[PDB]
């Protein structure tokens, strides 16, 4: 009889939800674990995937378990995380691209006439390798390693072959460190390890000899590979003050695109604030010296990742969030006052009506007066910039041409209008805020048109577009551009309450 | 004289289309007066005032056989109600570019009125097309 | 100028007839505006919109004494209500061929208005015949 | 131009009388438009149609002082309602002979409107007489 | 041209008075149309007719300052309703003699409309006087 | 041409004032028609008549900037109702002297209509002032 | 000819703004007639009168693109009701300076009518802006 699942199929006990329904910023972690190859970025949609890939003992799983286990004021969860590799020390050339679960011990029968071809600087080959016994994959790796050692080539003289159980990757590390390029090609010999081993099939990652690089340069390569993240951090041991300052300056070079979260002690908090004064986009979180790490630096990242900007009411404040896993950092008013001068965030404890309450006390970012001090406005600006850029690129991609005339301006405004409607719906845009004389003068200065401050007071925003001509640097040819200006208001929030009780 | 209108639709015309033929003896881009408040006078001369609620209304006349008119007819037929036809619920947007700047943008709206087929007048010429619209939010960005 | 209308009837004129005399100072092939939606604005500025239901309407004026006018009168008299006369319930169809292609076809319809007998005006000429109609579905096959 | 009307009455004018003076600036032999059906459109675009009931109506203007006008006045006065006067309930018939054949006959009818006494206009001339009528059955014998 | 009207009142003017100045641009001796019957059509085409009841109405315009106008004003003031004034209930009679015989007589009637005081127009002349009337019985003795 | 009006008020103008500027293209000293009776006709032709109750109404147009106009404005403002102002309840009287005698006197009355502030027309001139009135009793002492 | 209007607002324009472009073929500074009393007449001729309550109304037309028109548009948009916008509840005042003195001042008022966006007429020119107003108290300091 037919299995009856051919017509109606019902699965019970899993109930997986829809993967993606909106736009969400996600955390990026720069780790020095040797498992991840330097040149790739890996995204995990669930904590169990991190557990399987890295292992239970790894600190990455410890971070991921805390990160995925978070519920915001609205019932939301991050649902995504990404990892990148930082090359802390010098690395020898390696070849690893093997993700297929081929380690079913199906290597017997390939013993006869092995001829693996390696395309290095100078090509060299390997004689027949006997893997008929195939007692274990470790033994097969050792037999392969010995036949690599048989060569007199400096790279292959002391090359090593390893194996990892949790993943399914076969790795070879060159004998020389600092410089070199190693690669393999697929041969036509039927008894070749090119197909038997993972190398030279579909995706294989080739990494050349590399010297140690600074973290500021390290994060740039990761951003070049992919930029689908927000609020990155550095894992492992804490960085030096100069390295932190350099990364902060690099982040400030980008204009309101990412947040840098760093964990510091009470002693070092005063010193860092002097160096990282200004440099918008940097968050300082105080670390407790009497307990475990607790990953306090991840506190703003989780709040950012939980937000869904497609839904109304997305915008939210950062000054009251309870993290049961985290521990207490400060408990005195004078210590809190000293920390607040340095614009540091922490978890503070207080008692009200016999109940102790602990929450993320502050949401202040270090930066200049022109920059957005609060975290919520910074995140809203990030989302707004991303949406506007995406809309403009879509308009360019889906039209024959955009004339340098009034028609082009009308087209560009029409494309941008729905994004502005969504921004008003989210809570990024607020209406009815009173405008002072200084702000009125600034608005009339930025936009030559007067009475625009009236519109930003009433409706809450103002936008206009013009076109002009310029010449690019690469060629002497003249081209045309467009310019637009957007003014909007920042919302206020209540964070302190005072009252008086009078009896008769 | 150099006046254009760019229409966009969320589903039918995601990228939008432009109309430039505004027709001869009809009034293009017409808007009825807007009522904003009402008053009442009580006995002994007291006056009370309250705010009324209304939305912006616009109508544009076009040449019987032009690309913009054909696109407008396509939009109206897409949103229309009929015996056996799918109804695409889409919100329309309009931006008007006048000579000497003065851009005006309307965000949320829908078609209201139209004429299904062409009609010939007594003189022997094709008649024009009303194509009424209504909108919710209006922003003026060209006071300069 | 080169405009014709072919009328078909379910029972009276199964093979149909053609009319070409569209008359001089009346409006031939006239169509009233078609209302498609209605709106309302609640307190605090919220806007709500719903779809109205309507059908296409067409009226054609003809010369008092012509073959097309006589066929139209025959069609109207068959469906009319009267003291002692059979009423043939038939569905009518109309296709309009304009110069430069642009065929327009209406499927389900019925006669509504007419003038029973000829009337003479003050100047001494015979008067015009309105012959109103309404239809259910309209399809346009005149993209060319 | 060569148009005549023969009026017959069951009681007052059993043999009938003829009228030929159709007056100058008013419209002789006028007939309002006739409505034959009504329609409604339900939700989802369904269309329903039903037949309305109506009768033929005709009005003829005449010279103030002529034999036909005097006979028409006699008929209206005979059927009229008054303080102390007999009311003769009679049915009227009308046959209209047009140039080039085309006879039109109306069978059952009654007078409805009129003007009781002559009136003088501002210019100094006598005014015309409306003399409205309505009928039940109409037959056309003017195929030629 | 040689038109004369004689008015009689049972109490105010037992012997009657005559009016000959019929004024220039207004309509003297005007009479609205008279409705005599109404009809209804039932389902399946049956027609039913009934008689309506109405009375004769007449209005005459006169020169602002003439003896006939003064007598008409006296009559209207006598029959009028006012704060403290006697109201004489009298029935009026009217006979109109046209050129070439044609006497028309109205028996029972009363005044309805008038203008109390003289009014000056924009050009600088006195305005005319409507002086409406209604009557019950009318007899025509002008067969000649 | 030689027409004057003397207005008197019981409280505001006990001795009265005179107005002589009657203005150019408006109608000075206008009076609507007066209805005095109503009638009905029952079945079988019986006629019944009853008296209606009405009062005299008069309106006078004046030049925008004259002494008479200013006095009329003062009277209207005195009698008017407002937020915080005393209301003087006074009875007004009017006597009109026409060329060749013919005095007309109205005893009990009150202002009804007016225009609060001056308005400018399109051409660039000040606009006219209606100043409507109504009265209770009218007596004519102009037999001569 | 030398006429100006100074507008003040309690919140939007605390110091006020002036308007001088009154536009050509529309009527600037127009005011409808004001009704102040009503009357009734009882049986036997008794007359009763009572005071009605009303307020002053004014409307001013302006050139489509001028500073005064832009300020008026700003005021109307500030007070208007909309989807998501603050509503500033402010009272407006108007003083009108005419040639040869004659100042007129209105104290408490509010905007009522306007046109949201500019419209183009058939001839190809921008259309006018009505900008209606109403006020509670009016004082005249123009005796000179």
């Amino acid at each position: 009889m037919i299995s009856q699942s051919r017509y109606i199929r019902i699965i019970s006990g899993v109930g997986a939800a829809a993967p993606v329904a909106g736009r969400k910023l996600i955390l990026r972690v720069m780790t020095t674990n040797n498992v991840i190859p330097p040149g790739i970025v890996i995204e995990f949609d669930n904590a169990n995937a991190v557990l399987s890939y890295f292992g239970a003992q790894s600190e990455e799983y410890q971070r991921a378990a805390a990160y995925f286990k978070f519920i915001s004021k609205s019932v939301n969860s991050p649902s995504s995380i990404s990892f990148a590799r930082w090359v802390n020390t010098a690395i020898a050339p390696m070849v690893v691209g093997d993700n297929l679960p081929k380690t079913i011990a199906d290597f017997a029968g390939f013993s006869a006439g092995v001829l693996t071809i390696m395309v290095g600087a100078a090509e060299q080959n390997i004689t027949a390798i006997d893997t008929s016994a195939a007692t274990s994959m470790d033994n097969v790796a050792s037999i392969i390693q010995t036949e690599i050692r048989k060569n007199a080539d400096p790279q292959l003289a002391q090359a090593t072959v390893t194996w990892n159980q949790n993943t399914n990757q076969f790795t070879l590390v060159g004998a020389t460190i600092g410089t070199g390029v190693l690669a393999v090609a697929k041969s036509a010999d039927p008894q070749d390890m090119s197909t038997a081993l993972g190398w030279s099939t579909s995706n294989v990652v080739n990494v050349a000899g590399q010297s140690a690089d600074l973290p500021d340069a390290a994060v740039a390569k990761s951003t070049n590979v992919s930029n689908n993240f927000g609020s990155f951090l550095f894992a492992g041991a804490p960085l030096d003050n100069d390295q932190i300052k350099a990364v902060s300056a690099w982040n400030a070079a980008q204009n309101n695109q990412f947040i840098y979260t760093v964990a510091t002690s009470l002693a070092n908090l005063g010193t860092l604030f002097t160096l990282v004064n200004g440099n918008a986009g940097t968050a300082l979180n105080v670390l407790s010296a009497t307990a475990a790490n607790d990953f306090v630096e991840q506190c703003p990242s989780e709040i950012l990742a939980a937000t869904n900007y497609d839904e109304p009411g997305a915008s939210q404040n950062y000054m009251y969030y309870q993290f049961p896993g985290r521990n207490i950092t400060v408990s005195d008013d004078t210590v809190a006052n000293t920390v607040d001068k340095s614009r540091g965030n922490y978890i503070g404890v207080t008692q009200a009506n016999g109940q102790q309450l602990a929450f993320y006390q502050r949401g202040i970012l270090c930066g200049g007066p022109t920059d957005a001090v609060d975290m919520n406005v910074y995140a809203n600006e990030i989302w707004l910039k991303s949406a506007i850029a995406q809309a403009l690129l879509d308009l360019f991609l889906n039209v024959n041409a955009v004339p340098a005339s009034s028609t082009g301006e009308a087209m560009t405004l029409a494309v941008l209008q729905p994004v502005l409607d969504k921004a008003t719906a989210n809570g990024t845009f607020t209406y009815g805020k009173e405008i002072s004389a200084v702000q009125q003068q600034y608005i009339t200065q930025v936009t030559g048109d007067r009475r625009a401050w009236r519109q930003v007071q009433t409706l809450g925003y103002w936008i206009n577009i013009t076109f002009s001509s310029y010449t690019n640097s690469n060629t002497g040819l003249t081209e045309w551009k467009a310019n637009y200006t957007l003014i909007y208001s920042k919302g206020d929030a209540i964070r302190f309450v005072e009252g008086s009780d009078v009896m008769i | 004289f150099g006046s254009i209108c760019a229409f966009t639709a969320s589903r039918t015309f995601p990228n939008g289309f432009t109309v430039t033929e505004e027709f001869a003896d009809a009034d293009p881009i017409d808007s009825p007066p807007f009522a904003a408040a009402d008053t009442g006078a009580g006995l002994n001369g007291d006056m009370v005032v309250w705010n009324r609620a209304n939305i912006l209304e616009v109508v544009v006349n076009v040449i019987p056989n032009t690309e913009g008119e054909r696109n407008l007819a396509v939009l109206l037929d897409a949103n229309r109600t009929g015996k056996d036809k799918s109804g695409a619920r889409d919100v329309v947007g309009l931006v008007v570019a006048m000579p000497d700047g003065s851009k005006i943008t309307c965000t949320n709206g829908t078609p209201i009125d139209g004429v299904l087929i062409n009609a010939v007048a007594s003189v022997g010429r094709l008649k024009t097309k009303p194509y009424r619209f209504r909108f919710e939010k209006v922003i003026k960005a060209g006071t300069s």
